[PDB]
RNA sequence: GGUGAAAUGCGUAGAUAUAGGAAGGAACACCAGUGGCGAAGGCGACCACCUGGACUGAUACUGACACUGAGGUGCGAAAGCGUGGGGAGCAAACAGGAUUAGAUACCCUGGUAGUCCACGCCGUAAACGAUGUCGACUAGCCGUUGGGAUCCUUGAGAUCUUAGUGGCGCAGCUAACGCGAUAAGUCGACCGCCUGGGGAGUACGGCCGCAAGGUUAAAACUCAAAUGAAUUGACGGGGGCCCGCACAAGCGG
């Protein structure tokens, strides 16, 4: 929640794997889907 | 981890010709002869029903009536404090308790006689105002804070 | 008294899980907390409790009426849906629950991070 | 076309249940319509067309 | 009935608390995005006013007016520092309460400086892309932001073109990791800097500061090394799979 403080140096630490399960999502199912 | 366990008991006698009592010569002939346990072992099915009116069997079949919990207590953790799981389980894993613990408590007693002390708490599994029947609702009554411990955290 | 409906707050805190049922007056009739039932220390914050401390504010809100009730959520903790099912068992056909839980737009700034 | 804060049927379609903005990732919106959107919407919600939470 | 577990504020003063009101600071959820803007530090509510630079399209003009830059001079997170407002929340110091051989701490309950505003100072950071600025060139593919143009065109769109921001990767380079039109390639112009590890970014001097201190900056002496990146192993109070009476069923000091 918003329950302590996040200090925005760990706070502006974003996309854990957005461009990985989300871009590489079409790229490593094309082993398949070719 | 699969269980490659077979479950298989032969009940059948040419004595007695019951179901969970047939086979039981196991802790009736402690560990000696069956010279000596024959008199004891099958002495005390006509000692039971040779103090009252009804048949052995008759207050026999009644020990799964009273001695039954309704409740399991195996222990287990995720992240926290160890927590049990308790519900209805099949007849086998509840009716377990319902015999062999009215048995075995019998040696806190003993009167005369070595088969009347094995046929001491027989007659009781009907009535249930022994000592069988004094833990197996007590079972039930400590199972309030593991009431809902089965899904959430178990 | 006899008041037929009333509106029902649950405070479902880490640490406790409070519970008062008012009127839509907004008056307390009866309030029933997760430690009140005698609990005190460390053990249930869970679900547990709660179905416990809501059936207290039930039995003794059954005194001047209060037959359909509105129950305001207000809290993160366990005890926030089991406290709406121990609810309706005391015989209450509740319309619907609402989340009243107050987030900050933005707000103080929270404590520091326990290490 | 170019949306506007008075515009409110257009604006209700991307103001989710609770009253909060919808993203861009939800509708299929572009980027300089959405930052368009959310202020369309700040203005309405300021000029009391649009709640700020649920509640009332 | 917080949690690796309990201890402080409450009832002849009403106890977390109402469907209520008022005050006051301070931060602006959602939008929010390998998004955007800025020389960097930075900047998140909304509206108005005052203002800076970019991007972009054609057209017209000036005609090398350029690039870099020792000195210098500006602007520089935080915290600190005067001087005066302010003071919710949070909270160095500090008081207790725990936990432990101790605990001077990590956890709890408080809590003044500070954080906030005004003016002035400091002038530092892992101030980082650990990568100076400017210019030209060198395979592709996949996103995205601001434009523009072409495309049968409905755009649900597509293509090329620019200026940014990202993900892979050919050549090449690299000690390797890796970089690869946002170069660490290929070259050019200029500047800053480095010369084994400690001593040491320290003494002494000078300059600056109100202070804290900053900046410029060594030697004696000491040791044969420090150091980078990758490799095999061992190890971890790292993670994921797997096993065995390892975990509890009807044993017994």
């Amino acid at each position: 929640s918003r329950e302590f403080y996040e200090k925005p140096t760990a706070e502006r630490r974003r996309k854990a794997a957005a461009a990985v399960k989300r871009h590489a999502k079409k790229v490593q199912r094309e082993q398949r889907r070719r | 981890r699969r269980r490659v366990a077979a479950k298989r008991e032969v009940l059948a006698d040419p004595k007695y010709g019951s179901q969970i009592l047939a086979k039981f010569m196991n802790h009736v002939m402690e560990s000696g002869k069956k010279a000596v346990a024959e008199r004891i072992v099958y002495g005390a099915l006509d000692k039971v029903k040779e103090r009252g009116k009804a048949d052995p069997l008759e207050t026999f079949e009644k020990a799964l009536d009273a001695i039954a919990p309704l409740v399991e207590v195996k222990s287990r953790r995720v992240g926290g404090a160890t927590y049990q799981v308790p519900v209805e389980v099949r007849p086998s894993r509840r009716n377990a308790l319902a015999m062999r613990w009215l048995v075995d408590f019998a040696r806190k007693r003993g009167e005369k006689s070595m088969a009347l002390r094995l046929a001491g708490e027989l007659l009781d599994a009907a009535e249930g105002k022994g000592a069988a029947v004094k833990k197996r609702e007590d079972v039930h009554r400590m199972a309030e804070a593991n009431k809902a411990f089965s899904h959430y955290r178990f | 008294k006899t008041v037929v409906d009333g509106i029902a707050h649950i405070h479902a805190s880490f640490n406790n899980t409070i519970v008062t049922i008012t009127d839509r007056q907004g008056n307390a009739l009866s309030w029933a907390t997760s430690g009140g039932s005698g609990f005190r220390g460390s053990r249930k914050s869970t679900p547990f409790a709660a179905q416990v401390a809501a059936e207290r504010a039930g039995q003794a809100a059954l005194e001047y009426g209060l037959k359909n009730l509105d129950v305001n959520v207000k809290g993160p903790g366990p005890g926030r849906e089991s406290a709406v099912r121990a609810l309706n068992a005391c015989g209450y056909k509740i319309a619907s629950i609402t989340d009243v839980t107050p987030i900050p737009h933005n707000g103080c700034r929270p404590p520091k991070k326990r290490r | 076309k170019e949306i506007d804060y008075k515009d409110l049927n257009t604006l209700k379609a991307y103001v989710s249940e609770t009253g909060k903005i919808v993203p861009s990732r939800i509708t299929g919106t572009k980027a300089k319509y959405q930052r368009q959107l959310a202020t369309a919407i700040k203005r309405a919600r300021y000029l009391a067309l649009l709640p700020y939470t649920d509640s009332h």
